[PDB]
């Protein structure tokens, strides 16, 4: 078929991609904040007794406890995750690399200032 | 912002920004006070034609290199040349560009700590990274083995590298290069007739050279063939006429890199220094470094010196080993395009010798991690 | 590549009678009609840029697909059209790399045709079954069914 | 020990989590500014706990990239 | 679930799923970090490579095996080895997979309690368990008696079972094996004038003991043939060419098993430790284990030790019984196959060291009943 039609294609799937992946992170980042609302809980028990302030922030304190040593540990899986993603991301790199150098070209000056050396003094229009 | 990739060399400056193919400006590296008085007045008579230029009026003039054998003996005219680089065949203002220059291996400390000093006081770069010759000519090559004879005109040197790890014990440096086999032409055309003395006649010389003169793949044989017929004795045009006939000059000129006893030096020939570079690796890698040697440099232009090579190697190597001699067509700016290959490299953005470093630890940095 | 095939069906016929008179005006006294890799290479030589022989080739070969070194009149605008390389870098690499790997909604790391098919109905382009058949061919290089991610880098490659 | 020092380092990163909760000498206002320290807290874990997720659910696709590039790379 | 059959030896790692007849995976266990500078960049050079990788890239690396006899001397090059056994040749997670390692009789305790605190706490295996290697060798070849001489390449121990009944005072352990081998075939390799160093030639030097060397039947017979014929002299090709050829080193580097006199060590051979942990057990039960020694590991695969190690236990044992000796053609893997056959057994299922237990009494359970 044409070419033209084929890259509109390509920078429309562009669009397209960019745009569901964009609305899925926005999504994400909603359900997110739901959920984490959800299941972090507000309190509110002002001029309560002492005991009771005291023993909220005792449970507060271990819940506190809980969840950091839970995330933290999460959290150092995945950094061994990331570790090993970018150990075999590199392996895979060497067994499929090298010939992956890119090449860059300056001669291709402007084509404009091309055709008006070629034609001199007569290089008027064009 | 892009990168100049600057390539110092003797004989010939090349440069030109980083990500092309070929160098922008390529021109000879003399600088040239004239001699004689000069009579006519408003001429516009300048005090030195560096570049190219000289290369026209070069017959009133003294050239003289700046740079002997990689090293460099005078850093007045190498800042006039890097400064005629810089402004007149690139004009490009070096204030918003990094530069990255070339080096031989083995030269001495001082002439690469006063290399960057200039870089980074006069011409006030941005920041500037001084790489090994060989290993960019490894680069354009698209390898990541292989022992490179890097046989400029200054100074020929002989990096082996396997898998990215250099061999520093096994680098063999030798000063045999194309300017001594200039001279040594210059010398041998004494036997005809034809005297060359003065230094703009070394030109010429070097311009026959280039012209006629080719490597022979056995030697014994051309000189008996040259001695009896006269189908080598090829002529060629002086700038004035007089034409001239090189008759067994032709292949003995370039038969020096191989027998160095011709001018007077002890070492052996680009043939056997590699193979002594070969047998210092260890033994795990000489099938590789054998079936990947690779050729650069200008010198390595002679027609019928990739075969000779082959022939002597072969002759010395074990008979089981295959020998194989990379000769791209491009081999004159191999370093160069390598270079141009690394400065577009994103892995090496980090490596320049950014200027508050200097600025830190004075000239002295080059040594030191940022190598 | 096809892209000055696109970039030219972008132009229209100020550029081919622009195109035909600068050949009416320079390659004036030519016996060829065209314009060959040899008489193009000398003739920028002589203006100034050097491009390398093996680019004339490469040239020659891309919009010349019969070998002749000559150009017929699209793939003669396609040339001209090349030397000015204004747009380069394909894009983004990894941003797009992540759009390409969430396509894999199934997320088995294989890309279905029919979520390329749903997307352009969203693009809703002029496209039929052949077209989005012949397109894919040129992006399932190894011909696995889905788009391969180092397929998906190919067929991407240098597209903006 | 590295794996010992492993160990021992997650557990002091466990002791600097602690923080000091003497606050009973504190007013009602206080304890309540206190409390909501700790749900601040709470809910930012939460939150980096669920980049935790989605970011590994990613890393699980992408590894299952890198296998099926390895099986192609034979 | 399916077992890990994981059988650490020294020298090569062999492991594989329960069940099967051959390993999965043998590579050698070395771990060697780079020595040379490294002037490419971005050529994704690592820190380590270990296993069979370090094979590959011998040329450039100090290969350093973390196993020297038996007894693991760098705990951090041997967790490295394991995670790589299990992600990289395997590739499955620990964390669904009980482990049965093996363990040489005789060693030091630490050793053994550091092995289950590593492969409980970093892997996080389900449930680990360490065997003898002698009774696996005595499993796979279908006995239930029998005295087994298990050969390997870092010690050599001899232990005798009967009806399934080890004899722990029997066992007579003896530091001598391939790797010793390995260093008196390359220190009498120096008399023919080839000189292997490195350490990467030291696997040069393994291969050719591998090829070549042979176990004399006796032993003055072949020195006094192969001083007069040439009928011996085999040749052998270099990772480079330079053919060697081997004399009488042939039978002479193998020959120390049977004189551990030769590379100074005092004990008896191989042919009289075995009579003497005969001699050691009760009186009835001689017969049985003169009629069915056992040979395994590597190490007794020299072609021609079946019949010399017979011959000399017939010199040394009464005239009356018969000496029969097991040599399997399997005999490499004999280890690992009975390693599989015990981890297939349903009586075996109960036998593991469960995670629990070994939070309930820490890293010294392996001593306890779950031995
Ligand atoms: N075509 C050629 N044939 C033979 N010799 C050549 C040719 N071109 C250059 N040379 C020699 O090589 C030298 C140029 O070498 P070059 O690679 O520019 O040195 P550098 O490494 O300093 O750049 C010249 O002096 C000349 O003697
Ligand atoms: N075919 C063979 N011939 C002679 N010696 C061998 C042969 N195969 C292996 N060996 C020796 O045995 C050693 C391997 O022994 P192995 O049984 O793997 O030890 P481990 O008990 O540690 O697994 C090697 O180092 C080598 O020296
Ligand atoms: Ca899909
Ligand atoms: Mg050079
Ligand atoms: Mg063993």
């Amino acid at each position: 078929i044409s070419a033209s039609r084929k890259l509109q294609l390509k920078t429309l799937m562009l669009q397209i991609a960019k745009q569901e992946m964009e609305r899925e992170a926005e999504e994400r980042r909603g359900e997110k904040g739901r959920v984490l609302r959800t299941r972090c809980q507000p309190l509110e028990l002002d001029g309560l007794g002492f005991e009771e302030l005291q023993d909220l922030c005792r449970q507060l304190h271990a819940r506190v406890d809980k969840v950091d040593e839970e995330r933290y540990d999460v959290e150092a899986k995945v950094t061994k995750n990331i570790t090993e993603i970018a150990d075999l991301t590199q392996k895979i790199y060497d067994l499929r690399g090298k010939f992956k150098r890119p090449t860059l070209r300056r001669v291709r000056i402007s084509a404009d200032a091309m055709m008006q050396a070629l034609l001199g003094t007569r290089a008027k229009e064009s | 912002t892009t990168a100049l990739v600057c390539d110092n060399g003797s004989g010939l400056v090349k440069a030109g920004f980083a990500g092309d193919d070929a160098p922008r400006a390529v021109f000879p590296s003399i600088v040239g006070r004239p001699r004689h008085q000069g009579v006519m007045v408003g001429m516009g008579q300048k005090d030195s034609y560096v570049g190219d230029e000289a290369q026209s009026k070069r017959g009133i003039l003294t050239l003289k290199y700046p740079i002997e054998h990689g090293i460099i003996t005078n850093w007045d005219d190498m800042e006039k040349i890097w400064h005629h680089t810089f402004y007149n065949e690139l004009r490009v203002a070096p204030e918003e560009h990094p530069t990255l220059l070339t080096e031989a291996p083995l030269n001495p400390k001082a002439n690469r700590e006063k290399m960057t000093q200039i870089m980074f006081e006069t011409f006030n770069v941005p920041a500037m990274y001084v790489a090994i010759q060989a290993v960019l000519s490894l680069y354009a090559s698209g390898r990541t083995t292989g022992i490179v004879l890097d046989s400029g005109d200054g100074v020929t040197h002989n990096v082996p590298i396997y898998e990215g790890y250099a061999l520093p014990h096994a680098i063999m440096r030798l000063d045999l290069a194309g300017r001594d086999l200039t001279d040594y032409l210059m010398k041998i055309l004494t036997e005809r007739g034809y005297s060359f003395v003065t230094t703009a006649e070394r030109e010429i010389v070097r311009d026959i050279k280039e012209k006629l003169c080719y490597v022979a793949l056995d030697f014994e044989n051309e000189m008996a063939t040259a001695a009896s017929s006269s189908s080598l004795e090829k002529s060629y045009e002086l700038p004035d006429g007089q034409v001239i006939t090189i008759g067994n000059e032709r292949f003995r000129c370039p038969e020096t890199l191989f027998q160095p006893s011709f001018i007077g030096m002890e070492s052996a020939g680009i043939h056997e220094t590699t193979y002594n570079s070969i047998m210092k690796c260890d033994i795990d890698i000489r099938k590789d470094l054998y079936a990947n040697n690779v050729l650069s440099g200008g010198t390595t232009m002679y027609p019928g010196i990739a075969d000779r090579m082959q022939k002597e190697i072969t002759a010395l190597a074990p008979s089981t080993m295959k020998i194989k001699i990379i000769a791209p067509p491009e081999r004159k700016y191999s370093v160069w395009i390598g270079g141009s290959i690394l400065a577009s490299l994103s892995t090496f953005q980090q490596m320049w010798i950014s200027k508050q470093e200097y600025d830190e630890a004075g000239p002295s940095i080059v040594h030191r991690k940022c190598f | 590549d096809d892209i000055y095939k696109a970039a030219v069906e972008q132009l229209t016929e100020e550029q081919k009678n622009e195109f035909k008179a600068a050949f009416d005006i320079f390659v004036l006294g030519a016996e060829d009609g065209c314009i060959s890799t040899k008489e193009l290479g000398k003739v920028m030589r002589m203006l100034g840029q050097n491009p390398t022989p093996e680019e004339l080739q490469e040239m020659i070969d891309e919009v010349d697909e019969d070998g002749s070194g000559t150009v017929d009149f699209d793939e003669f605008l396609v040339m001209m059209v090349r030397c000015m390389k204004d747009d380069s870098k394909g894009k983004s690499e990894e941003e797009l790399s992540d759009l390409f790997r969430m396509f894999d909604k199934n997320a088995d790391g294989y890309i279905d045709l029919d979520e390329l098919k749903m997307m352009l109905q969203a693009t809703g382009e002029t496209i039929t079954e052949d077209d989005i058949e012949e397109l894919m061919k040129d992006g399932d290089k190894n011909n696995d069914g889905r788009i391969d991610y180092d397929e998906f880098l190919e067929f991407m490659k240098g597209v903006e | 020990g590295k794996r010992q020092t492993e160990r021992e380092k997650k557990k002091k990163i466990l002791a600097e989590r602690r923080k000091v909760l003497a606050i009973d000498h504190l007013n009602e206002d206080q304890l309540r500014e206190k409390a909501k320290e700790l749900w601040q807290s709470i809910y930012n874990l939460e939150a980096e706990k669920f980049d935790l997720q989605e970011k590994f659910k990613q890393q699980k696709y992408e590894i299952n990239v890198l296998r099926n590039r390895i099986n192609d790379n034979q």
